């Protein structure tokens, strides 16, 4: 309708999560090995195709190095290491599931104990090896402590300089005037609010390890690289056209000239088996590199300030995120703000006082039936008309609605 | 760093059980169980095999148990050590040392295959050297391990990094994430 | 020879039915339905909320709704025309048919 | 110059247009059919070279699969299906085009 | 044939790259008011439509 609207009278604080791959599994082909074993006459058949080899080397070597350039990108934000004080009062905000618990010797927060044990997995193959990452998991636990640490005693001021320190409360009053609700909201409803936030950290656990298709993301790199590798292990054992599938046979079988046709296909089709292996790791490395370059923006912007895109850091207005680590990935824990209780109200777009036009500073002109009020757009608190929090700049015979009443100086 | 080559551990004697030496356990060693041909380390093994059956079968295609023929036992079937060889330097600007990395092996056997048999390893005249030190990602030769903590200057494993010591050589150590601190709440 | 086609799990009429609801959510309501429930408000106000978030304060709108309005038309009615009369400008759509 | 300044005193309404792909076609292959066809001596050829058509069979699923994610992600934004008011009055604002 | 599906997957990621840039357009020009320059169009952004 063209003379109503509708403003909340309350709201409510909710949390989400998200999950995002950053790094695989590194590996290394030894291609004499694979191919052809201890043959002398193999290998020096293999001799004739020139360099076949020197590239697949160079690809899997950068595919190594850039999964450690992924990792060191997403996590290695700070310098410092931030540490949190003894004392654990944040005035009523309850943090003990995502801070790091002093009695595990892991050093792990207990969210990120159950997706160590929820994800689980899914060694030495005929050439085929494994690298180790460079980073390891303590290493990864202490960053995210310090990014938490660092968010919790210090807001955003620590993401553009030296480290600020300002009491919680008066942080998250800083964070509700970034969204267009006033500073008293909170004061007077502080006690109210922190009890929402505890609820809603809770239910988080209960959403993550009782749903098993929560973290099938993270799942999904595992069982691939099995299957790769698995299906590259199994390849070994086909004929490809020749006579037998072992060297060892076709050599004490037949004489030289006639088994070098059949080494030759032998070759050939491993060799076709590395190419096809290669190049899907190729395409799955550049997919998980976009990923992650997408997670290094999301930590940058969720974390370390608060955002203004919709939808980018959960859905609602936001007002803070927290990461966790887990195999292989990410987790954000987003905080949002949503309204709720809306009311029918009559709205007016100026107001007519001795022949002049009245607009709102900041707020929408309301009426509840009888008198007229201002008010804030996301959420309702009535004010009495004033010349303080109203500006003339023009006359009563241009706009179009305008409803006539008294404005008090 | 770079990785030149790839090393082998040879085998050392062969052996036959025909239901014919003796056997040999923990070492790299041919066998042929009643034409049961490959070689690798047999050790003894703990799978109630079916009393018909002798062979063993891994998830794919692969051998990894067998029952001796003359008396009753169940041991594993284990290929021999490999991996990669990886060379640390700095600059030949700065100096001529270097350090190798043995990939994904443990210490003690690369130390029994060099200086004990002093024929198992592929590059025999290529290794010298003596300065061991273990970490995660394999057999360390020619660093020696401080416990300080540094920015990382040449990654190596898990955590561990090495650089050219100021007299002069080159350490292994631990990488320091950054700088201690705590704001006071 | 062993090569099929698909359909697409959503038809046209589905996807015609998601920006008809979006469509109308952006009208009627704002940016208020993408956060939380829907809230009514008139056009005008909303659109003098728009330019208040540009730096124009409100009662520029209120004194040129007429003619603003009226420009806001006619910039529909040349979108028929130039997508009409140059062929070239859905290439992005096709290539994806040929190729 | 250092004292010298420019202020508009007038403005303008336009609108401009942007095309952007979303999906493509989902295709299936037979390995069979499309390289032996109806010959038995053929195929028992063929299963002689391994897994290579499990692999092509696997990636072109996965593609297909993908497709349809990809409209699902643009397209269902709301879960309400929003309705337009019967009477068509947006202060002079004319939406007949898009509607 | 293999020839065939490795091009095949190439233009599949090329399009998906494609369909998430369109979903953060229409999360951000069409259900809220962006403030990126020369994001939504050439000007100061008022709204969209899809
Ligand atoms: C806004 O919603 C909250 C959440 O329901 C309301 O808080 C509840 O108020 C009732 C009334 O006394 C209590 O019995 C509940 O225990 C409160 N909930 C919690 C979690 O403490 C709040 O009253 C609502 N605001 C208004 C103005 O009604
Ligand atoms: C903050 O939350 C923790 C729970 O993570 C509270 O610790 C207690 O934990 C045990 C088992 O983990 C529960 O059975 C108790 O109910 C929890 N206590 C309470 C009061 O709920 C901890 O007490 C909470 N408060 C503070 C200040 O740490
Ligand atoms: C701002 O620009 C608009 C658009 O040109 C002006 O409106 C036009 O004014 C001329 C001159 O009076 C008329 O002939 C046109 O018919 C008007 N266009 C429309 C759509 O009504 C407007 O006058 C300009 N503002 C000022 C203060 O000059
Ligand atoms: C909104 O715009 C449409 C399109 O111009 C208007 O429909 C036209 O109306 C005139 C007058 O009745 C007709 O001569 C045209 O043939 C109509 N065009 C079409 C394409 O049907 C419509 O009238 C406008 N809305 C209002 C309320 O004026
Ligand atoms: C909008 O205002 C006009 C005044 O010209 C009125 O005719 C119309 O009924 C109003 N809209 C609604 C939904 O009542
Ligand atoms: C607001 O007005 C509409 C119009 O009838 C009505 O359907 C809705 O219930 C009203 N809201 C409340 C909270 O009563
Ligand atoms: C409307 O607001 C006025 C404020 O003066 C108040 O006196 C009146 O009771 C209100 N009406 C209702 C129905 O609450
Ligand atoms: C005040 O508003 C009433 C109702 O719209 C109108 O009749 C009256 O003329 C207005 N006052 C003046 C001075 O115009
Ligand atoms: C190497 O072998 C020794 C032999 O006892 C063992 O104690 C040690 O744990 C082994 N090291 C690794 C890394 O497995
Ligand atoms: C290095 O770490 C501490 C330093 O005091 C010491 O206890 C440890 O034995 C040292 N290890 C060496 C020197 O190998
Ligand atoms: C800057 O101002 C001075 C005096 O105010 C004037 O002489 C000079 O020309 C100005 N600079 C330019 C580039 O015009």
């Amino acid at each position: 309708s063209n003379n109503s609207i509708a403003i909340p009278t309350n709201f409510t604080i909710s949390v989400t999560t998200e999950i995002l791959p950053v790094s695989m599994t590194k590996t290394s082909v030894d291609c004499t090995m694979y191919i052809c074993g201890d043959s002398t006459e193999c290998s020096n058949l293999l001799l004739q195709y020139g360099s076949f080899c020197t590239q697949l080397k160079r690809a899997l070597t950068g595919i190594a190095v850039e999964q450690d350039k992924n990792t060191q990108e997403v996590f290695a934000q700070v310098k410092q290491i931030y540490k949190t004080p003894p004392i654990k009062y944040f005035g009523g905000f309850n943090f003990s599931q995502i801070l790091p618990d002093p009695s595990k010797p892991s050093k792990r927060s207990p969210i990120e104990d159950l997706l160590f044990n929820k994800v689980t997995l899914a060694q030495k193959f005929n050439g085929l090896t494994v690298l180790p990452p460079l980073l390891t998991d303590e290493m990864i636990a202490q960053y995210t402590s310090a990014l938490l640490a660092g968010t919790i005693t210090s807001g955003w001021t620590f993401g553009a300089g030296p480290a600020l320190q300002i009491p919680f409360p008066m942080q998250m009053a800083y964070r509700f005037n970034g969204i267009g609700v006033t500073q008293n909201v909170l004061y007077e409803n502080q006690k109210l609010i922190a009890n929402q936030f505890n609820s809603a950290i809770g239910k988080i656990q209960d959403s993550l390890f009782s749903t098993p298709s929560a973290l099938g993301k993270l799942q999904d790199v595992v069982n691939h690289n099995a299957q790769a590798l698995n299906t590259l292990v199994k390849q070994l054992s086909s004929k490809f056209g020749a006579i037998s599938s072992v060297l060892n046979d076709i050599l004490s079988r037949l004489d030289p000239p006639e088994a070098e046709v059949q080494i030759d296909r032998l070759i050939t089709g491993r060799l076709q088996s590395l190419q096809t292996y290669v190049t899907q790791q190729l395409i799955r490395a550049a997919e998980i590199r976009a990923s992650a370059n997408l997670a290094a923006t999301k930590m940058s912007e969720c974390v370390l300030g608060q955002s203004k895109r919709v939808d980018f850091c959960g859905k609602g207005y936001h007002l803070m995120s927290f990461p966790q680590s887990a195999p292989h990935g990410v987790v954000f824990l987003h905080v949002t703000y949503v309204p709720a209780q809306e009311k029918n109200f009559t709205t007016a777009p100026a107001i007519c006082h001795d022949g002049k036009a009245h607009f709102p500073r900041e707020g929408v002109f309301v009426s509840n039936g009888t008198h007229w009020f201002v008010t804030q757009r996301n959420f309702y608190e009535p004010q009495i008309i004033t010349t303080d929090n109203t500006f003339v700049s023009g006359n009563c015979d241009v706009v179009i609605g305008i409803v006539n009443n008294t404005v008090y100086d | 760093i770079y990785q030149t080559s790839n090393f082998r551990v040879q085998p050392t004697e062969s052996i036959v059980r025909f239901p014919s030496t003796n056997l040999v356990k923990n070492k790299c060693v041919n066998f042929n169980f009643n034409g049961l041909t490959g070689t690798g380390v047999l050790t003894k093994s703990n799978k109630k095999f079916l009393p018909f059956q002798q062979f063993g079968r891994d998830i794919v295609d692969t051998t990894d148990a067998v029952r001796d023929p003359q008396t009753l036992e169940i041991l594993d079937i284990t290929p021999c050590s490999f991996g990669g060889v990886s060379v640390i330097t700095p600059g030949t600007n700065t100096s001529n040392q270097v350090a190798v990395l043995y990939q994904g092996v443990n210490c003690t056997e690369v130390s029994v295959a060099i200086h004990a048999d002093q024929l198992t390893p592929t590059w025999r005249v290529y290794s010298t050297g003596s300065n061991v030190f273990q970490t995660r990602a394999g057999c360390l030769i020619g660093a020696e391990y401080v416990n300080n903590s540094y920015e990382c200057d040449i990654p190596i494993g898990a955590g561990i990094c090495a650089s050219y010591q100021t007299s002069q050589s080159i350490i292994a150590y631990t990488m320091s994430l950054g700088a201690e601190n705590s704001v006071a709440y």
